[PDB]
């Protein structure tokens, strides 16, 4: 009369991560009111998006430095979540548990100098395949926008994704000597009365940035 | 609700198996990031 | 750019301002708990502007420099009264940083509500920007306003051992003087109580 | 050293004297930062005046701060009996670098 | 009243070590940056050693760097200068001032100044 | 895209500032209730171990998501290896009812013990961080067996308030290098 079962081979066995949930002991509990709590955030991806985080450059400073010299490159950062330039951002914080990303990431460079130390600075995406540009003028033929100081100190340049694959991976292996998703290139086109003044640059994820793949490899 | 993967109905009431929340008398990022500010300010540079 | 804001009979004009930040909500949730038993009572005398002094930023601040203020602090007046003579107590704030310096100086100051926080290391403060914040910067503003709700484990708590709040200032940008620019910028704060209930009446001294 | 400053100054009773502080090669701005302090012997120095021209609120109004030709000047009016003394001269130049002057012993008369 | 008082001085051979330890009264100690200065008997004011409120930063004159350290003890209201590798030219007495006053949140205000103790390194 | 950059206000640009395009967004794996809903090991103490959920170490996964919420809500999985018996007692209550079978306790199985505990704090919500070292209160209960030999954290309708800080790596190079596992 009893209903006969197979207790199959390989099933049953514990697994993190699986989607099961265990038997109760401890029934008829009621929990204080948590109604309309301040602060909510349902989704890492949104505080990524709301909330920008400092870039960290030369000797620990979240701004780079007018330079009077002839080059004018600002700054050339690899493009991997796993940047030195990056590793001090929320959203590196976030893909150093994933293992894949895709999506536009957003820079912004806010001008912090005086009312009288007008500036002209350039942004340019280097794609992989060529060695990253050293002037404005060579790095004038990838994807750049040019930007001037004024009554707005923020400018905001997204970064896009390009690459063969649809998903890149967030961290980079030993092996990959140059970086598989390009550079990220800011150079100063010219400045007015700006010595030593600070451009602070934030990043933060754009509209359609996504991580999968969960892992835990230490932090 | 994440990680359920499951169509079956649990086995055990929710009151036993969940503690029961209370009401009294929302997402704020998310209401953030939708209300996010994009497009250009003001005319066209390029 | 003129905002004017009025907590009580005090009022506090800026000819700089660029706007308000709201902080993890734009209301109050609800104040008549269970915890309470009805006995809860608002003090519309405590929604009062005070003035305290935060620091003093000159060239000298390089990056990191930090300075922190829990905001339940020596209040010498309705607040601090209601502090001494009641048990439990809640409210948000409403803080107006200001560092007047000049338009001519350089540099940036990162003004931000972080809710339970004692310390904060340099690493942790490149990402201070998660938290409820405004930047001064002089060539566009010298006042930053943030608003916060009482925010905390339960929902009235014990003031005198807890501060579920602390405003932070650091220093983004280190500060720039050149020929025309203010030697000095002294930061303060102007922070007004908001939504005050308390409950729990202590007897006296 | 690089602080120049009179080794010694008199001023008469009542007078008005004016104590000065340059650097060797340069000018000296608000960056500086400039202080006077006023010392006894036997006795700590005291702050008369921070930032160039602020002084606490227990020092006496006698005392006053300026940045002057491109030095830092105290100016002494009204000088009574107790301003006999030697003042000092702080000045702020880069974190790790504050500099102190020679110290002018001010009699009066 | 805001006082502090300096111990731990004396005479002491050259190349040896001792610390100074710098005791705050009547205000909070937690919340003011602490300097420690020098003057040598007839001569002027020589500035050592700077340090913060959390102890984030430490700057020192160029003349004692590396020899000096300087740090500080919150919970004791307490701040102590160890000094290493004396030498002759370091007999002098030492002040510990708190830079900090009403308008003066600053490190250029050098405010409170304690007795000083008297540090003689002879042979 | 310029804007004023003082405010908070967010200013998120997309590509069609230059001729791009947006795409789609797949933010599954981001969700804080299916992230924080898996096992993490922790270390166990001999006989009795409090159940507090900053016993997960701050570098696993689970850890540093926890940490990046200053309160947070959730009921508690427990994957637990024991010898003997498994008592589990709520908060509040005495170390000594950690002796009594009468609370919930679970008989040796045979791998391990599987249980499901509810949130039994005072509190509305738990906080990683107290601006009061966190207060006694903030715990999901005790356990006690004749000797703990492994134990699992796994949260439960996970919910987060008030984003914390969230350091990765920082490394001396220009990028951070690892081992990626790759066919050999």
């Amino acid at each position: 009369g009893i209903f006969p079962v197979a207790c199959s081979d390989g099933y049953g066995g514990l697994v993190t991560t699986d989607p099961k949930t265990a038997d109760p002991v401890y029934g008829k509990v009621f929990n204080p009111p948590r109604n309309l709590l301040p602060g909510r955030f349902t989704n890492l991806l949104d505080v990524a998006e709301a909330c920008p985080t400092f870039l960290r450059f030369d000797s620990d400073v979240p701004y780079v430095t007018t330079k009077t010299d002839s080059d004018r490159k600002l700054v050339q950062f690899d493009l991997s979540l796993a940047a030195k330039h990056m590793s001090n951002t929320f959203l590196a914080g976030l893909a150093q548990y994933y293992t894949q990303y895709s999506g536009t990431i957003n820079l912004h460079f806010m001008f912090t100098g005086p009312t009288d130390a007008k500036a002209r600075y350039m942004v340019a995406y280097a794609p992989p395949g060529m060695e990253p540009p050293t002037t404005p003028e060579a790095a004038a033929h990838c994807i750049h926008a040019e930007w001037d100081t004024g009554l707005n100190s923020k400018f905001t340049f997204s970064i896009p994704y390009l690459s063969a694959a649809d998903y890149a991976y967030t961290a980079s292996d030993v092996a990959e000597t140059t970086n598989v998703q390009g550079w990220v290139c800011l150079f100063q086109i010219t400045h007015g009365k700006a010595d030593g003044d600070a451009l602070v640059v934030l990043a933060s994820a754009g509209k359609d940035f996504d991580l999968r793949l969960p892992v835990d490899a230490r932090a | 609700s994440g990680n359920t993967g499951s169509i079956i109905n649990n086995y055990y009431m929710q009151q036993y198996q969940n503690s029961m929340d209370t009401q009294l008398g929302n997402d704020w990022f998310s209401k953030l990031a939708n209300t996010a500010f994009s497009g250009l300010f003001g005319a066209l540079l390029a | 750019r003129i905002l004017t804001t009025r907590n009580g009979h005090t009022t506090s004009t800026t000819q700089s301002s660029v706007g308000v930040t709201y902080g993890y909500a734009t209301a109050e949730d609800f104040v008549s708990g269970p915890n309470t038993s009805g006995l809860e009572t608002r003090v519309v005398q405590a929604e009062r502007f005070f003035k305290t002094h935060l620091f003093d930023w000159g060239t000298n601040d390089s990056f990191g420099r930090c300075h922190l203020l829990e905001l339940p602090t020596d209040h010498k007046g309705v607040y601090g009264s209601l502090t001494d003579s009641y048990a439990y107590m809640r409210n948000g704030w409403d803080v107006e940083v200001t560092a007047v310096g000049n338009q001519f100086n350089g540099g940036c100051l990162l003004v931000a509500m972080v809710p339970e926080l004692c310390s904060i290391t340099k690493r942790e403060l490149y990402q201070l920007t998660l938290f409820p914040h405004q930047f001064i910067n002089p060539r566009t503003n010298m006042t930053a306003h943030i608003t916060v709700p009482y925010l905390g484990v339960n929902r009235y708590d014990q003031y005198k051992v807890h501060k579920p709040w602390t405003l932070v200032v650091t220093v983004v940008a280190p500060l720039t003087v050149k020929n025309e620019g203010a030697p000095q910028i002294k930061v303060y704060a102007n922070i007004a109580p908001t939504n005050v209930y308390v409950a729990g009446e202590l007897p006296s001294k | 050293q690089t602080v120049i400053q009179e080794p010694a100054m008199s001023v008469s009773l009542g007078g008005t004297v004016t104590l000065t502080c340059g650097f060797i090669s340069g000018s000296v701005t608000g960056t500086n930062y400039p202080s006077w302090f006023q010392q006894t012997p036997g006795q700590p120095p005291r702050l008369l005046i921070y930032y160039a021209n602020s002084r606490p609120t227990e020092v006496p109004s006698r005392f006053s701060g300026a940045i002057s030709g491109n030095k830092a000047a105290l100016t002494i009016t009204g000088a009574q009996a107790e301003d006999e003394a030697d003042y000092f001269c702080c000045l702020y130049k880069t974190n790790n670098n504050i500099l102190f002057g020679g110290g002018t012993h001010l009699t009066v008369l | 009243e805001e006082k502090v008082v300096e111990s731990g001085g004396g005479l002491v051979q050259p190349g040896g070590s001792l610390r100074l330890s710098c005791v705050g009264s009547g205000f909070n100690f937690k919340n003011y940056e602490i300097n420690w200065v020098r003057q040598a008997p007839g001569k002027a004011l020589e500035w050592l050693a700077y340090i913060t409120q959390t102890s984030d930063f430490i700057y020192y004159a160029d003349s004692v760097k590396g020899r000096f350290t300087i740090s500080r003890d919150n919970s004791r209201n307490t701040a102590y200068l160890q000094m290493n590798n004396l030498r002759t030219e370091d007999t002098a007495r030492y002040f510990c001032t708190r830079a900090g006053l009403t308008g003066c949140k600053s490190r250029h205000c050098m405010y409170v100044w304690g007795p000083g103790a008297e540090v003689v390194v002879s042979s | 895209t310029t804007s004023a950059g003082e405010s908070a206000d967010p200013v998120t640009t997309t590509v069609e500032n230059y001729g791009g395009e947006t795409q789609a967004q797949r933010r599954q794996h981001t969700d804080v209730t299916f992230i924080l809903d898996r096992f993490v090991k922790v270390k166990p103490q001999e006989e009795i171990n409090v159940l507090d959920l900053m016993q997960i170490p701050a570098h696993t996964l689970v850890g540093a998501l926890l940490r990046t919420a200053t309160y947070y809500f959730s009921d508690l999985e427990l994957a637990v290896k024991h010898e003997g018996d498994l008592t589990w007692v709520p908060n509040g209550a005495p170390e000594a009812a950690l002796d009594n079978t009468t609370n919930p306790t679970a008989y040796h199985k045979e791998p391990l013990t599987r249980l499901a505990l509810p949130y039994t704090a005072p509190h509305r919500v738990l906080a990683t961080v107290y601006n009061g070292t966190l207060p006694t209160s903030f715990n999901y209960g005790a356990i006690k067996a004749t000797r703990v030999t492994e134990l699992l954290y796994r949260m439960k309708r996970a919910e987060t308030y008030c984003p914390r800080p969230l350091l990765a790596i920082q490394p001396s190079t220009a990028r951070h290098k690892q081992k990626i596992v790759a066919p050999v």
